């Protein structure tokens, strides 16, 4: 097995519309997840949110869903509650509150289309791995 | 007045407010304003368990015991609803707070006994006709006493209840029929009895204090034995403030 | 029971326990030191410390 | 002597959510629950059937929609002591 | 590896428990305490053959006095420990019995648990823990651990067997 | 210089320097020159490596944080606004090196074997009790010194950095130091156990800067002392007077001081700030309490009345004095005090009401993130426990400094052991072996 | 399951098929008679530990709601205790006990486990109720299901080994 | 570091090892006068 | 990249160098 164009073909927005990610946006795409990410959110779970994962099935039933690329930009732009109800900025990692997360005060508009990808991308490699847990590991 | 640095360590702060000699007052109560308790503490004094007499004819004694938990064992920060109940009388609903302590009691012979000292769903009444609390109104009610140890809860052999095994994996092929009363757990949930009688009133603040007498039944080991009537005995406070 | 030093301490004054019962059937009493178990402690260590008399001697 | 949580799977809390006994992080399994209506059902429980999840004060007429289109996913059992003592509700001691 | 072995053993086997496998840990632990106290100890007493700080020059390998002291040696042991050597031959001996008889012990053990004849459990405990739920011991908490191991590593360690456990079948303490 | 003639051999070659104080402090002023040398070759590492808007302790630096904790380069929050004081540090630092470097390197290979015929001053006898004394004192007062440049920077020159200021951590000047004997010597009583935790329980600037200002006239008067007196009768009977003896006086006072270093990083939040440092062990595990009491209110719980599955608090229960403390496993930790939690702190310890509507934004996003940062960390760096799997990169500076300066006190220890063991058999004439011929147990009376 | 197989080909019912299988070859099909599961000082005969032998309670055939035939995984020598799972003819895990209840899935109660005894002394009969259901399965593990004495020995219900294990090990 | 010494960044990635390095000459010269 | 690889080169081989030149020299070593 390899990292193949099929693999790292992943939706793009709420419309069937897909994009297909270098294989270097994805090596990228995971530095970037374990700079600013990786803290609560290594493996796909969320260690100060358990009851919240990163799999893909997850982000679908998400308010907006979050299971492609602009779903995940604007989520690290303007996050949100599971429904959407709530803004959490205040509480979580964004652009939008990059004053009170510094880490989030470089990333660029690509930068968070290589985080976004990676959510996605390792779901379909990692499988039940991503966002399982100990269980997986 | 007091920080937590002078408090810390001491065992003060295991102790409930306590009001001066001086307060024998009387707090008014309007008909056309609602009340709530903005704090209630319960300061155990003395544990009595009500041993068991052997088998006969015996009076059922309540024994001292020796507390082996430390001072751990007050409620308090308990709030809730004072009702004006137009007889008179008054109601208090318990809401929400520190309304439980877990607490060991120590017996001539060994026997330790658990027990989970609380008030939860406390609902306490008095006498009809109350224009104002005194230092001779004492509250009567009932209160739930939920099972000493939760669902999750799991025996030295990895049994329990919402968890852990159903049998004696120790024993593979032992009669389980024996076993039964130790390999089924059972969420146990009884009512228990407490007196909250006033002997301080302070009518300006609102704060009323005195002492109490509970009885409840203590741990029976997800139902593996049988529980032991435990007595209660100590002081409250609590601040009385309109809604 | 078929105690047998048992009644001698009682005979002459012990009937308190450490764990806090008494043969007389009371509760919540304090013998101090001198209870069975204190009793048959000092004898323990007066056994000790003859041994090692015997020993010089 | 029987075990109430194990018979308690065999009714529809095996099956579907049971507003009177389900831990809250239930409510994520479909869209549009979690946490705000997840909240308020919870609260407001017990209920004597599915539809009294409609009767809560406060709900706006979209949160009403979002409620009767998860109503075949909600079931109502009797409440179980074992299941809601504790704040076991909010927080059955289960993560990942 | 071999660390893997270790935990497969304790797991399933129970192998602490097994009083074969602890003569082997005095053999290993009390030779690697007589190598230890024997060569600081004769370090300790050496003889002043020389006047170099560094005592090694001090000494001929077709000497036939001794480099250290016997008789230093044994009052010193003798007051600090109570007892000590007063032969140098059983001494060594001594070095070579305590670790080789302890391998031999814990070979003992090992082929008992070729055949799963392993110091698993304590009956008399077990009926005890099985009567009394509250109960509870150091060896009993034990062996939950084991329950644990096995139950966890055994789909990865034994892939033949094919075992799929289900995560709710799991053995898990509260929120771990 | 070899070993027929020293006595020494090559593994033992430094001991040739005993009666060498010319070639003796051409070694001294060497090291001390590796010492510089690496203080500042570190520090342009560290900042070399830096990130800004990054955590400090997310990036393996324990040299800028110290110079943080001094008020350089910080501002309020302890974030990064300013890199060039951190430069200057590491530079000045290290040019110093090469001074002390090429003396070190003159006074070892070429400079006057002894100095005691080239200078009366500054050559010495190991066994002379007055000169000991006398460069005991002068350096006694060089550290009094010392002590009151930290005084000087807390009080003249900017200040320190106050984790306990108000509306958050900042740069804070020192404008009353506790002079009170009750309060600085009263930490040199306090017990060493939980709930005292000695001198390492100071938690304001203000004991801090007053205790080095103690410290700072103590060395002086000290330094005064041992220079204007000769040892006293008792303490000539006493004592080992000779080279190694000395210097196991010191490798035990090292020693001490190591395993003091170790439990102030580890355990104290004041002087190493969490900000820099990262959180401690008690911190980390207070604040999971902290995140998960306020993750299960949003969802409707009563933290307060939550039942454990043992029966005490899920969330909040008792300490043994009575104390409303965070509930699980942290109740081992309820003697943590951060400035994010303490506002939450009542008389009588946690306040329900408080947790219930004062909680506020920044004190979640700091238990969180000292949730998440917990000193826990594998060898090869790998953040969590040992069953976590390959992602985070992360090991607390508080567990490489804790763990670094126990093994280096330990070592000091068998060194205190080894070379005091040593100084009083050569002082007594056996530390080369047994005399065959004066063998003085074969002169004593048989023990049976 | 051949001499079952076989009877079924000669048109025997299920009930005849498995009444025709031998006690003593049923026996042997049960791990409490395997030497690789007694203890070091785990002493006496066998019948000290399982107890002794009275009879076969026959061949335990384990069904669903969907009426879907169910196989309990049988225990390996090396496991002291086993988790109780069934899974289907291809090996797909289909119902199990489980540890925790609270995320349940492939409970007896949720997936309607029945049992159905063949041949020995509960041949024909079925049962429904959860906990007497999990009581089979739990001795399913062990493989033919089997009534024992204990009291005569008093027998702990501790496995030991055989001659067999005790002269190999000797 | 500042852009004007951007220039050591691979030197100053070096010289903290540089102490090491002395305990290392200890034994060279050691080595060189045949560990007198 | 290996601009890396040059410093510790010339600072590596610096040590030795002067033992090798105080050896040739036969200096005070
Ligand atoms: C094996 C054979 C041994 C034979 C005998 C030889 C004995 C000595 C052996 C020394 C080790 C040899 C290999 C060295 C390679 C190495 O280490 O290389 C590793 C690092 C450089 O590698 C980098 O290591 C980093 C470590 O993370 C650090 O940096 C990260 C990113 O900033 C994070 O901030 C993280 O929190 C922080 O810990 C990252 O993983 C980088 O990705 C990675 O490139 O070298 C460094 O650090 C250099 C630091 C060394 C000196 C400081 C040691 C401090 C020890 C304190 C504790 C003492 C007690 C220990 C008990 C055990
Ligand atoms: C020569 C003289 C010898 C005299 C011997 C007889 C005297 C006893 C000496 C101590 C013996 C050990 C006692 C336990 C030491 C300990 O638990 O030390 C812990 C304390 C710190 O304690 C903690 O101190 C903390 C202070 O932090 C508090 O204040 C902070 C302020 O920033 C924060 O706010 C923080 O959140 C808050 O909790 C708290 O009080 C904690 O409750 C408390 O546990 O460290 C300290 O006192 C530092 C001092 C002890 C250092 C450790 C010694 C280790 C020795 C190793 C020996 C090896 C032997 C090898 C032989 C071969
Ligand atoms: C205090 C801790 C402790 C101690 C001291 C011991 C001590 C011992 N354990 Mg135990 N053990 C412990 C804890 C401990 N154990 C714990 C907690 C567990 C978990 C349950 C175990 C699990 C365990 C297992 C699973 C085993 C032991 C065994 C042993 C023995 C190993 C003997 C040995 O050296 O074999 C080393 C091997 C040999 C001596 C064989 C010959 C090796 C040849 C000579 C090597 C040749 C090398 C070659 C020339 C060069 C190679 C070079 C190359 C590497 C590059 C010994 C009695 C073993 C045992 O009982 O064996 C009978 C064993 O299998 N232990
Ligand atoms: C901290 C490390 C350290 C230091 C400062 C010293 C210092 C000293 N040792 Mg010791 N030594 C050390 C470690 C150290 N040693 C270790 C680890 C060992 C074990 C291998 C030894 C083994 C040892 C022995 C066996 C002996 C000494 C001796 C000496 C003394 C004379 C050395 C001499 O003449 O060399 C001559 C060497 C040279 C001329 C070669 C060049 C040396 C210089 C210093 C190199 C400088 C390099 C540096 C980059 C220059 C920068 C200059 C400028 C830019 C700043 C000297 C005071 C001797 C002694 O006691 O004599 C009385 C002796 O016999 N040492
Ligand atoms: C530990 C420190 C120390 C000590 C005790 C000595 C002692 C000695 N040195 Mg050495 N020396 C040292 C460090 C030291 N040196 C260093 C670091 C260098 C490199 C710069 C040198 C370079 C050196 C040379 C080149 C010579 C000596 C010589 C001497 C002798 C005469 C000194 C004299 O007359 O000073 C007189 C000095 C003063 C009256 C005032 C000095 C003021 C100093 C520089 C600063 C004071 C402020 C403060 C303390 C600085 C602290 C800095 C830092 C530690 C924070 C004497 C044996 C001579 C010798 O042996 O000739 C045969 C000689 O030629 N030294
Ligand atoms: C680096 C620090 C240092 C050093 C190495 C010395 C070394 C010396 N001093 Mg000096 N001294 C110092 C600092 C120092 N002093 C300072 C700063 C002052 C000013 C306060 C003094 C004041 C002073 C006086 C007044 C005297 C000395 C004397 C001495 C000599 C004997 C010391 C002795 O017996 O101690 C060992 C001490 C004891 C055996 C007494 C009991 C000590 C107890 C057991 C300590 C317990 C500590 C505890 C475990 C941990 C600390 C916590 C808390 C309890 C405090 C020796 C030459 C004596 C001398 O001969 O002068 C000519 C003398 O009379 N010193
Ligand atoms: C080859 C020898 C052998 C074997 C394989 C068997 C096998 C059997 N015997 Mg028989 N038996 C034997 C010899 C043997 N026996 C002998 C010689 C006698 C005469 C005394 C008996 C007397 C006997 C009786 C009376 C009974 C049996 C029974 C049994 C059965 C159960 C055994 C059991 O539980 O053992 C338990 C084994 C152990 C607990 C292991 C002991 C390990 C020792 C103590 C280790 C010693 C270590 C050492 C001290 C340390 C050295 C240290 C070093 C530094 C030197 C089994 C069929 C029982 C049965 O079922 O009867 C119907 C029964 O009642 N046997
Ligand atoms: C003559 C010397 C003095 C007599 C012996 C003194 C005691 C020595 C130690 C004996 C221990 C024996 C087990 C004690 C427990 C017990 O009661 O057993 C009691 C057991 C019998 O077991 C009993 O059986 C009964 C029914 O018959 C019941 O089931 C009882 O419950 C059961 O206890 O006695 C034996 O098994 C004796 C035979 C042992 C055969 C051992 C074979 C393996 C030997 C390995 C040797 C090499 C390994 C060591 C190398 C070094
Ligand atoms: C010095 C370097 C570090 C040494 C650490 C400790 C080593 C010695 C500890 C001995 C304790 C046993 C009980 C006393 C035993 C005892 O009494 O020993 C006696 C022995 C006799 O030496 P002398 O008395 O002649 O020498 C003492 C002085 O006078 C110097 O000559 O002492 C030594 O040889 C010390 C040698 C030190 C220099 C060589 C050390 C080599 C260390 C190797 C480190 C390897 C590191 C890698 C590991 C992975
Ligand atoms: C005695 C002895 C010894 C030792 C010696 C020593 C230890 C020495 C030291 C020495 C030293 C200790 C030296 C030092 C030096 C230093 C230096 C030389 C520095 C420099 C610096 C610089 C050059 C800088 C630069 C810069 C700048 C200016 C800015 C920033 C950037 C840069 C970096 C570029 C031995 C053992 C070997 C042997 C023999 C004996």
């Amino acid at each position: 097995a390899e990292l193949t164009p099929e693999v790292l073909t992943v939706p793009l927005n709420s419309e069937g519309k897909t994009i297909t990610l270098t294989e270097k946006q994805y090596l990228e795409g995971k530095r970037l997840f374990q700079y600013a990410c990786a803290s609560c959110h290594v493996g796909g779970i969320t260690k100060t949110n358990p009851s919240l994962d990163l799999r893909t099935e997850t982000l679908a039933l998400a308010t907006p869903p979050r299971d492609n690329i602009e779903g995940l930009v604007d989520y690290m732009k303007n996050p949100t509650t599971y429904d959407g109800e709530q803004e959490i900025a205040e509480v979580h990692p964004s652009l939008r509150s990059a004053d009170i997360f510094p880490k989030m005060r470089n990333l660029t508009e690509k930068d968070l289309v290589a985080i976004a990808g990676h959510i996605l991308v390792e779901p379909k490699i990692l499988g039940d791995k991503w966002g399982g847990g100990k269980v997986y590991y | 007045t007091l920080t937590y640095d002078d408090i810390v360590g001491t065992g003060l702060a295991n102790k409930c407010p306590t009001l001066d000699d001086t307060a024998r007052g009387a707090y008014p109560i309007d008909s056309s304003q609602t009340y709530r308790i903005a704090r209630l503490c319960l300061q155990p004094t003395t544990f009595l368990v009500k041993e068991e007499p052997k088998n006969k004819r015996q009076e059922a004694e309540f024994v001292p015991t020796k507390l082996v938990t430390r001072e751990t064992t007050s409620l308090d920060q308990i709030q809730g609803e004072l009702k004006v109940n137009s007889d008179g009388s008054l109601t208090f609903v318990e809401e929400d707070g520190i309304d439980f302590q877990p607490v060991t009691v120590q017996m001539a012979g060994g026997e330790r006994i658990p027990l989970l000292f609380t008030v939860k769903n406390l609902v306490a009444s008095t006498q009809p006709n109350v224009t104002s609390i005194t230092t001779s109104t004492d509250f009567k009610g009932e209160f739930n006493v939920p099972s000493y140890r939760t669902a999750n809860f799991l025996d030295p052999k990895g049994r329990g209840l919402a968890s852990g095994y159903d049998s004696a994996i120790a024993l593979p092929q032992a009669k389980e029929e024996e076993l039964a009363r130790a390999n089924v757990k059972r969420f146990s949930l009884t009512k228990g009895q407490i007196s909250l009688n006033v002997a301080k009133v302070d009518g300006r603040t609102g704060e009323i204090a005195g002492t109490f007498e509970s009885e409840q039944l203590s741990d029976d080991d997800m139902g593996a034995h049988e529980p032991h009537e435990v007595k209660i005995q100590g002081v409250f406070y609590a601040s009385i403030e309109p809604a | 029971q078929g105690m047998f030093v048992l009644p001698f301490m009682a005979r002459l004054g012990v009937t308190g326990s450490w764990s806090g019962w008494s043969i007389t059937g009371e509760t919540g009493i304090d013998p101090g030191f001198w209870s069975f178990e204190g009793v048959a402690l000092a004898h323990i260590v007066l056994s000790g410390l003859l041994f090692l008399a015997a020993c010089w001697h | 002597l029987v075990n109430v949580v194990d018979e308690k799977l065999g009714t529809a809390y095996g099956e579907k959510i049971d507003l009177n006994n389900t831990n809250i992080a239930a409510f994520i399994q479909y869209r549009g629950l979690y946490p705000t209506l997840a909240k308020l059902i919870v609260k407001n429980a017990p209920y004597e059937s599915v539809e009294d999840v409609l009767n809560i004060p406060g709900l706006t007429e979209r949160q009403k929609q979002i409620l009767r289109e998860n109503l075949e996913h909600f079931t109502v059992t009797e409440v179980e002591t074992a299941l809601v003592e504790g704040g076991d509700r909010y927080n059955n001691g289960l993560y990942k | 590896a071999i660390f893997r072995f270790l935990l497969f053993f304790q797991g399933f086997h129970n192998w602490t428990l097994n009083p074969f496998h602890m003569m082997g840990v005095a053999g290993v632990l009390g030779g690697a305490l007589l190598c230890a106290i024997h060569g600081a100890t004769v370090e300790n007493t050496l003889f002043q053959d020389g006047e170099g700080a560094s005592t090694f020059r001090a000494f001929n390998p077709t000497q036939a006095e001794e480099t250290y002291s016997m008789v230093t040696a044994n009052r010193f042991w003798s007051q600090i420990f109570g007892i000590a050597f007063s032969n140098k031959r059983w001494l060594h001996f001594f070095m070579l019995f305590v670790p080789v008889t302890g391998l031999w012990m814990s070979a003992i053990g090992v082929v008992g648990l070729a055949l799963n004849l392993r110091s698993y459990d304590f009956i008399s405990q077990e009926i005890r823990a099985a009567e009394d739920p509250e109960f509870e011991t150091f060896y009993t908490k034990n062996l939950l651990l084991n329950e644990g191991i096995r139950a966890w590593m055994a789909p990865q360690d034994q892939p033949h067997e094919n075992f799929v456990f289900p995560e709710e079948v799991l053995p898990r303490g509260n929120a771990l | 210089r070899d070993q027929e003639s020293s006595g020494f051999a090559w593994w033992a070659g430094n001991a040739r320097l005993i009666n060498l104080s010319g070639k003796l402090l051409g070694a001294h002023v060497a090291h001390a020159g590796l010492i510089v040398f690496w203080a500042g070759a570190m520090t342009l590492f560290e900042l070399a490596h830096f990130i800004p808007e990054k955590p400090m302790y997310e990036q393996g630096l324990i040299l800028i944080p110290h110079i943080a904790t001094l008020g350089w380069g910080v501002g309020p929050g302890g974030e990064v606004v300013d890199t060039f004081p951190f430069f200057v540090v590491g530079v000045v630092h290290l040019i110093s090196s090469a001074v002390l470097g090429f003396g070190g390197v003159y006074h070892a290979i070429r400079g006057p074997e002894t100095l005691e015929e080239y200078s009366s001053f500054f050559g010495y006898d190991w066994k002379d009790k007055n000169k000991m004394t006398t460069i005991l004192g002068f350096h006694l007062i060089v550290l009094g010194i010392g002590a009151l440049l930290l005084v000087a920077k807390a009080m003249f020159f900017g200040g320190l950095y106050d984790t306990w200021a108000p509306g958050g951590g900042d740069v804070r000047v020192i404008t009353n130091p506790t002079l009170d004997p009750r309060v600085i010597f009263g930490y040199l009583l306090k017990s060493p156990f939980g709930g005292e935790g000695w001198i390492v329980s100071v938690n304001n600037l203000e004991d801090v800067v007053g205790g080095h200002i103690w410290i700072g006239l103590i060395c002086i008067a000290g330094g005064i002392w041992h220079i204007l007196t000769t040892p006293f009768g008792w303490a000539r009977r006493a004592f080992i007077w000779s080279g190694e003896a000395y210097l196991s006086y010191s490798l035990g006072a090292l020693s001490m001081m190591g395993f003091i270093a170790t439990c102030f990083v580890w355990f104290n939040n004041t002087v190493y700030p969490s900000e820099f440092y990262g959180p401690t062990g008690p911190e980390a595990s207070q604040a999971q309490a902290m995140t998960f009491l306020i993750r299960d209110q949003k969802l409707g719980a009563n933290v307060g009345s939550a039942q454990g599955p043992t029966g005490l608090g899920k969330y909040l229960m008792r300490s043994p004095t009575g104390e409303i403390i965070f509930g699980g496993e942290t109740m081992r930790f309820w003697d943590f005090r951060g400035p994010w939690l303490e506002p939450l702190r009542g008389p009588n310890g946690l306040d329900l009401n408080k947790i219930k509507n004062d909680i506020q934004p920044w004190q979640e996003r700091r238990a969180a993130e000292y949730m998440t940062h917990a000193p826990l960390g594998s060898l090869n760096s790998v953040g969590g426990v040992a069953t976590e799997i390959n992602s985070v990169n992360f090991v607390s500076p508080r567990s490489w400094l804790a763990t670094s300066h126990f093994v280096l006190a330990f070592f000091f220890l068998v060194g205190h052991l080894w070379h005091a063991g040593r100084a009083r058999a050569a002082a007594a004439g056996f530390e080369k072996g047994i005399d065959r011929e004066s063998e003085p147990v074969l002169s004593m009376p048989s023990l049976d | 399951n051949r001499r079952v197989q076989a009877s079924l080909a000669s048109g025997a019912t299920l009930e005849e098929a498995w009444s025709a299988i031998p006690e003593k070859l049923a026996f042997y099909d049960y791990i409490g008679n395997n030497p690789a599961k007694g203890g070091l000082f785990r002493t006496g005969p066998m019948n000290k530990g399982d107890g002794i032998a009275q009879a076969w309670k026959g061949h335990a055939v384990f069904r669903n709601k969907e009426g879907e035939e169910l196989f309990v995984r049988r225990m390996p020598a090396f496991f002291e205790s086993f988790p109780v799972i069934l899974t289907d003819k291809n090996g797909v895990v289909k119902a199990d006990i489980p540890f925790r209840r609270a995320e349940s899935k492939y409970s007896f109660e949720q997936q309607g486990v029945t049992v159905s005894f063949y041949g020995g002394e509960l041949n024909g009969q079925t049962f429904t109720d959860p906990p007497t259901v999990k009581s089979y399965a739990r001795k399913a593990i062990f493989g033919e299901i089997f009534e024992f004495d204990t009291e005569t020995l008093n027998s702990d219900g501790i496995f030991r080994t055989s001659p067999r294990g005790w002269f190999t090990f000797a | 570091l500042p852009e004007a010494y951007a220039i050591f960044d691979p030197l100053v990635d070096v010289l903290p090892v540089i102490p090491v390095l002395f305990l290392a000459l200890a034994f060279v010269w050691q080595a060189a006068v045949g560990f007198r | 990249v290996i601009a890396q690889l040059t410093m510790i080169a010339m600072i590596g081989i610096a040590g030795p160098m002067i033992i090798f030149l105080l050896a040739v020299r036969r200096g005070n070593l």
